[PDB]
């Protein structure tokens, strides 16, 4: 049971009104079986996973990206559940971290 | 550094049905080039970036034959296991594996590996010599003196000295404009000033191939400032990768800060600041 | 031309 890091963030540096790409990296994670969803204000984002892989410590990563546009008012999050989270794991998107 | 091919299996056993979930994925360095999911209905080896598109028919269709042998054979190997453990059937179990090849300067094999995990923990693995194996515990000696008796060894050595090595070489040449060329990482520090008294400088290292990078912050001392917030390596979602190292300096000394870069996509390491 | 043909097991 090794619990996952989550991380959320843009490709490119976030303007608002503009194109850029939205990622959720979830990594460190054993065993592999996780849900990944990104969330524009709480709602499911159609988005793609990336195929299953894993480090050289055997810990598996997986990638949930999509297009977005960021303003200053739509927040954005990732939602991660594991076997080794009580309850779901939210990370909100921050232009800044 | 020297190239690389490697291929990474996962296996999972399943409770419901006695079969297995295999995945796999093909590594060109650190960029994906193929994928085989036996979830998917009748399931192919498949392409993940344009190059590899340039290989024919005859080439996806022996991949996936092999591909579909090695996972019945991992899932013939999940039940060994779980009988070597003394486990029941009523969990379920992950058998990892991630074998591949480096590229020399005399286009040879520089070096090779073959690592087998169970439930995320050293099982067994190829020694350097490529003539020998290391078993992690003692259920992988009886793995052990299997592969003595009957010398996987040499079909490890036989693949990675061959067909890797070989293969890794057209692939670098059919991926030559994007699998050849590091792309350094552009680099720039950000502030913050949130807590009392205190600034956030960040340090981002963005867009860059291979993944592997060092980022540290510097003070007036030699150590590197473990005021360090430092996030693990991302996929910047586009082949590239993206990092950053951040922390907290007082109010008045943001000039007293350097971060240093380091990264094969530059001949010498980068030293930065706010400015 | 790839893949490592893992047969060479059941063993494992």
């Amino acid at each position: 049971a090794r619990p996952p890091k989550v991380q959320v963030y843009s490709r490119h540096p976030a303007e608002n009104g503009k194109p850029n790409y939205l990622n959720c990296y979830v990594s460190g994670f054993h065993p592999p079986q996780i849900e990944i969803d990104l969330l524009k204000n709480g709602e499911k984002m159609n988005a793609e996973q990336s195929d299953l892989s894993f480090s050289k410590d055997w810990s598996f990563y997986l990638l949930v990206h999509t297009e977005f546009t960021p303003n200053a008012v739509d927040q954005y999050s990732c939602r991660v559940k594991h076997v080794t989270l009580d309850k779901p794991k939210i990370v909100k998107w921050d232009r800044d971290h | 550094g020297p190239h690389s091919l490697s291929y990474f299996y996962t296996a999972v056993s399943r409770p419901d049905r006695g079969d297995s979930r295999f995945i796999a994925v093909g590594y060109v360095d650190d960029t994906q080039f193929v994928r085989f999911d036996n979830y998917a209905p009748n399931p192919r080896m498949e392409p993940r970036v344009p190059w590899i598109q340039q290989e024919g028919q005859e080439y996806w269709d022996r991949e996936t034959r092999n591909v579909k042998e090695t996972a019945q054979t991992y899932g013939v190997g999940l039940n060994t296991l779980r009988g070597y453990y003394n486990q029941s059937e009523a969990g379920s179990h992950t058998l990892q594996s991630m074998y591949g090849c480096y590229l020399g300067p005399d286009g040879l094999l520089l070096h090779g590996y073959r690592q087998d995990a169970y439930d995320g923990a050293d099982y067994i693995a190829l020694n350097e010599d490529l003539r020998s194996w290391t078993a992690a515990d003692m259920a992988a000696q009886i793995t052990k003196r299997k592969w003595e008796a009957a010398d996987e060894a040499e079909r490890r050595r036989s693949y990675l000295q061959g067909l890797c090595v070989e293969s890794l070489r057209r692939y670098l040449e059919m991926g030559k404009d994007t699998l050849q060329r590091a792309e350094p990482p552009k680099t720039h520090v950000t502030r913050h000033p949130s807590s009392d008294l205190g600034v956030t400088l960040r340090c981002w290292a963005l867009g860059f191939y291979p993944k592997e990078i060092s980022l540290t912050w510097q003070r007036e001392g030699q150590d590197q400032s473990q005021d360090m917030e430092l996030v693990e390596t991302r996929p910047s979602g586009d082949g590239t990768f993206q990092k950053w190292a951040a922390l907290v300096v007082p109010p008045g000394e943001e000039q007293s800060y350097t971060c240093h870069v380091q990264h094969e996509g530059l001949q010498e390491p980068l030293t930065l600041r706010w400015d | 031309r790839v893949e490592d043909v893992t047969n060479t097991a059941e063993y494992w």
